[PDB]
């Protein structure tokens, strides 16, 4: 303790059986460290890799929001562009990277000469503005998808006298909009255009020889899985959207019917989900499904295209004196000078911002969920059997947090009853699952929740989420 | 012909740079901008943290001049304060503190030098463990075979720090010199009013954490050549350098990367890497992990050096302590050191043990500081080769006694789980060392027990 004599303990140390003792620990010691190392480069060449990434482009990353007219989004007087330059920041806050904007070439009969879509409507706006409008977007990291259908005010859509002055006005203005700075087009009624595939490929041809970031959608209004399979032949890198998904109204499980049928024929490849081409759900839906289907179309693997007033669960029914395709925008109290009081305080974008219970906060939860998380962005989708109207299915890309989505179609409360029993075992979910948030208030959240015990209550769904497990 | 004296002034830099530069640049530089937003805010508050750290670091050096003994942090304690406080802290830095960063930093090294083997996926921890003992095991070795190579190993690596930084910072200005900025000129990107109460002070409080070595130097001094010229001048060559390139990588993080998608990120330091210059990018992430590395070694050696003092007081016992002939370094402490660094290695958590005493170490820089302001009350004739500006020590007390604050009010569970840890340890001194004449059955075992251990290590007690 004091300290061991220094000369003695040094001259002791010599004796033959123990100096080589030293060596042969320290020759232990440095064999067991190669031999550690060893096992740890074992370890490590024995380990599954990483799978791939599929180098997305922008509009597989969020939803998408259309916008048919300008004056009603806005309102009265601020019919302008600009007017949507004081509006972006609240589609920012959705998290939507996309802006179907809406024709604004000039119409105003059904004339065919004096009418063109080289140039804007100068009611609409200017040049300058709409380049303003485009690098405000651009800042703010928001996609501007321009509208070209020739005719939207008459009943003919697609002017069904010749179509060669047309073809040729649409690849004039194509290239046009393409140096001026959009991202991507669409055009509507697909039906009423003549032999479509074919000038339908060459459009997708010439944007996508463009650059390798556009995008090109087209609107049909049927509903026949044989017509649009057909639509999709010569082209591929097509984004169709049909009012095919609806279909419904007083059915549970033809909607997973549809939905697995589409993936099956097309190849599960990309797709975009929506309800219909220029519509909204509340047309189609009661007010006891939005919640459902807003739940269903932020899963489901494809771009979801939403119509404005479809997070505030807008419906053009409950207001008299109101256009039925493009109702105005109940943004606040003050939506129109009469009737002070035929409105109520959860139509209102501020009285549904802060609700827990209200339509706008789950849009928000939702689209943020999707914008960010792997598995939700280009995750593989498997669907199992379930109870007599429950859609269930699961995202898993690699190796993130798998998500399933239950959903009940019902009128009345049932048992979940799941069970796959035919999934591969890699993504084989377990016993114990956590949980997310439910369309219905009155669950509990953020903890576990077994899945043997599960119930339903009518028109509701979970959206629980497991961990990858070995 | 000294014992062991070969750290000069261009070597103590490393050895601060080394250890204050780890994981918190590369890592998670994101809790600013979540906590701010605004870039400006981060900036301002990066600079409030260096000059913070400055005015420690200052005082700091003075009281180590003042007092030139080895083992830092304690035996400024133990000469003001008394025994009892002393091992109490020491107690608490060898079990929970000490030798748990050293296992981080060696964790996080393993990580990001795997990171281009599974660019996606999570490397295995059956691999990841591994690679950190290895780490640890060769880095003692090193150590325990000479003092020279370990001082020499630590130089190269600051300086392949400061390297990879400057080429970060160069390829971030490089890409400032095209025709893209992607700056907020003509709006503030945020106001970052308030988070929740949080308006300033939580920048503060995850914005002290890249720094933290402004203050090890100290472990080692009476090793250094020159102490009273060469241990300030240390301090001021190494704090407004890293703090300035603490300042200057985060502009070039924010002008080179969107706050959106940086924001959501867990893995940083590898999507810089990926995005400019393409290809060959995993020369960025490894490189980063051979910076932990050199860092270990770093806190190795200081550690070491502190088992080496404390049980010269009595505090530890007397086996540690007892040099090695013909290469003059400690082994018995190093191979303490370096046991009690790997036994930590069954936490299959990394949250914990550590989270709890982060209020510990501020707490600690405040007890040894009114030690400074109580031996100018009492002996004010200590010589002092060297003098700031007063009235900032009692400037510092109030930053220190603010930021525990802050820390028990944020998370106020961890902090009372860590104070009944650190309240618990005085049984084992109550009845360690106070139990004084105990009987022939325990001490001849002890006494036997360090005479074979002398004679495996073949080691000798210090000479004077
Ligand atoms: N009471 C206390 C005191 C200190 C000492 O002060 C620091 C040291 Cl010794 C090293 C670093 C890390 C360094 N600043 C970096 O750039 O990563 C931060 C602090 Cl506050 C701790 O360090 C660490 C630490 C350092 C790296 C990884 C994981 C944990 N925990 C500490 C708990
Ligand atoms: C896009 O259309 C172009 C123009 O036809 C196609 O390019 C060629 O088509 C001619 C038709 O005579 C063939 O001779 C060539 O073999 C085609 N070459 C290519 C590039 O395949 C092209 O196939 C179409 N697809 C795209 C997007 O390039
Ligand atoms: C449509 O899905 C069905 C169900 O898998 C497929 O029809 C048969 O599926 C079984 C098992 O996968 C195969 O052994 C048969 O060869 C499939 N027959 C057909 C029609 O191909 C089918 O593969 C999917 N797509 C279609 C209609 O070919
Ligand atoms: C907005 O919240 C009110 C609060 O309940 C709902 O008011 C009910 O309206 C439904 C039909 O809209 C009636 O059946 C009930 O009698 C109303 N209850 C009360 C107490 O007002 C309202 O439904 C909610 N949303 C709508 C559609 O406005």
């Amino acid at each position: 303790f004091t300290g061991l004599s220094k000369e003695e303990l040094l001259k002791v140390a010599g004796s033959p059986g123990w100096v080589r003792t030293r060596w042969a620990l320290l020759l232990l010691f440095w064999l067991g460290w190669l031999g550690m190392l060893a096992g740890a480069v074992v370890i490590i060449v024995r380990a599954p890799r990483c799978r791939e990434l599929p180098a997305q482009k922008w509009w597989h990353t969020g939803a998408l929001y259309r916008i048919g007219d300008l004056q009603a989004f806005q309102g009265h007087g601020a019919g302008n562009l600009a007017g949507l330059k004081g509006r972006l920041d609240y589609l920012s806050s959705l998290k939507v990277k996309g802006l179907v904007l809406g024709p604004i070439h000039k119409n105003q009969k059904d004339d065919v000469a004096q009418t063109d879509l080289l140039q804007i409507d100068p009611n609409f706006g200017s040049k300058e503005d709409f380049d303003s409008l485009l690098q405000s977007a651009k800042k703010k990291s928001i996609r501007v998808i321009l509208d070209l259908t020739p005719n939207y005010r008459g009943e003919n859509s697609w002017f069904s006298t010749q179509v060669d002055t047309v073809a040729t006005k649409v690849k004039d203005a194509l290239e046009f909009w393409l140096q001026a700075g959009v991202d991507g087009f669409q055009v509507r009624d697909i039906e009423n255009l003549k032999d479509a595939s074919s000038f339908l490929a060459e459009w997708q041809n010439i944007t996508k020889g463009f650059s390798e970031d556009r995008l090109l959608i087209a609107g049909t209004n049927s509903s026949d899985l044989q017509q649009i399979l057909s639509l999709l032949e010569s082209n591929k890198d097509l984004l169709l959207t049909s009012s095919y998904l609806s279909d419904s109204g007083s059915t549970g499980e033809h909607t997973k019917s549809l939905v697995t049928q589409y993936l099956n024929a097309t190849g599960n490849r990309w797709c975009s989900w929506s309800l219909s081409q220029a519509r909204l759900l509340t047309s189609f839906l009661p007010a006891q499904l939005l919640r459902l289907y807003q739940l269903m179309l932020f899963t489901l693997p494809g771009t979801p295209v939403f119509s404005y007033g479809d997070e505030i669960g807008l419906d053009a029914a409950a207001l008299p004196g109101q256009p039925m395709e493009a109702p105005v925008m109940l943004w606040d109290e003050s939506s129109f000078p009469d009737i002070p009081g035929a409105v109520s305080a959860n139509m209102t974008v501020k009285g549904q911002s802060e609700d827990p219970g209200s339509l706008l906060s789950l849009f928000r939860r939702l689209s943020d969920q999707r914008s960010k998380e792997r598995s939700l962005l280009h995750g593989d989708f498997h669907a199992f059997s379930a109870g007599p109207g429950l859609f269930s299915y699961i995202r898993h890309w690699d190796q993130n947090e798998r998500f399933l989505v239950v959903l009940n179609f019902g009128d009345v409360g049932l048992s979940a009853g799941l069970q796959a029993s035919d999934l591969p075992a890699s993504a084989s979910l377990p016993a114990k699952a956590d949980l997310l948030l439910s369309t219905q208030p009155g669950r509990e959240e953020g903890s576990p929740l077994e899945l043997e015990r599960l119930k339903l209550e009518p028109h509701e769904g979970l959206l629980l989420r497991f961990p990858y497990a070995a | 012909v000294t014992l062991q004296r070969n750290i000069t002034l261009l070597n103590g830099v490393a050895i601060i740079v080394g250890t204050i530069i780890g994981s918190g640049i590369f890592v998670t530089p994101t809790g600013v901008l979540k906590e701010a937003g605004s870039p400006g805010l981060a900036l301002v508050v990066w600079a409030a943290c260096g000059v913070f750290s400055i005015v420690g670091a200052l005082c700091y050096a003075e009281l180590g001049t003042t007092i030139s003994k080895s083992g830092g942090d304690y035996a400024y304690m133990l000469e003001v304060y008394g025994s009892l406080p002393a091992f109490l802290k020491l107690w608490i830095e060898l079990l929970i503190i000490r030798p748990s960063s050293q296992y981080i930093v060696a964790l996080v090294f393993a990580t990001y030098l795997l990171k281009p083997l599974f660019p996606t996926c999570p490397v295995p921890e059956e691999a990841a463990k591994l690679v950190a003992c290895l780490c640890v095991l060769l880095l003692t070795a090193v150590n325990c075979y000479s003092v020279k190579a370990a001082t020499r190993v630590q130089d190269a690596f600051a300086a392949a720090k400061l390297l990879a930084l400057a080429l970060i910072i160069l390829l971030g200005f490089v890409q400032i010199g095209k025709g893209d900025v992607s700056n907020l000129d003509p709006n503030f990107s945020f106001e970052g009013t308030k988070l929740d109460v949080g308006n300033i002070v939580l920048a503060l409080y995850s914005g002290l954490f890249a720094y933290g070595g402004w203050n090890y130097l100290n472990f080692v001094t009476e090793e250094m050549i020159n102490p009273y010229r060469n241990l300030p001048l240390a301090i001021i060559i190494s704090l407004p350098i890293v703090t300035l390139v603490y300042v200057l990588t985060n502009l070039a993080y924010f002008t080179t990367l969107s706050t959106e998608q940086m924001l959501s990120s867990e893995a940083v330091a590898v999507d810089f890497g990926n995005y400019h210059l393409g290809v060959m990018s995993w020369i960025i992430p490894v490189f980063v992990g051979l910076s932990c590395f050199g860092s270990v070694n770093g806190s190795l050696f200081t550690s070491s050096r502190l088992f080496f003092v404390g049980s010269r007081e009595g505090h530890l016992p007397s086996i540690l302590s007892m040099i090695h002939p013909q290469l003059l370094t400690p082994v018995p402490s190093l191979v303490f050191t370096c046991v009690m660094t790997l036994l930590y290695a069954f936490s299959k958590d990394i949250f914990s043990v550590i989270n709890f005493f982060s209020f510990f170490n501020w707490l600690c820089v405040a007890l040894a500081i009114i030690g400074m302001i109580w031996l100018r009350h009492r002996k004010p004739e200590l010589e002092r080769p060297i003098k700031v500006n007063l009235a900032l020590p009692v400037f510092f007390i109030l930053a220190c006694l603010f930021l525990i604050a802050v820390s028990f009010w944020k998370t106020p569970v961890e902090c009372g789980i860590g104070f009944t840890i650190i309240l618990s340890g005085l049984p084992v001194y109550f009845f360690g060392v106070w139990w004084k004449n105990k009987p022939k059955w325990l001490l001849q075992g002890i006494f036997s027990t360090t005479v074979l251990c002398q004679k495996l290590m073949q080691v000798v007690p210090q000479e004077t």
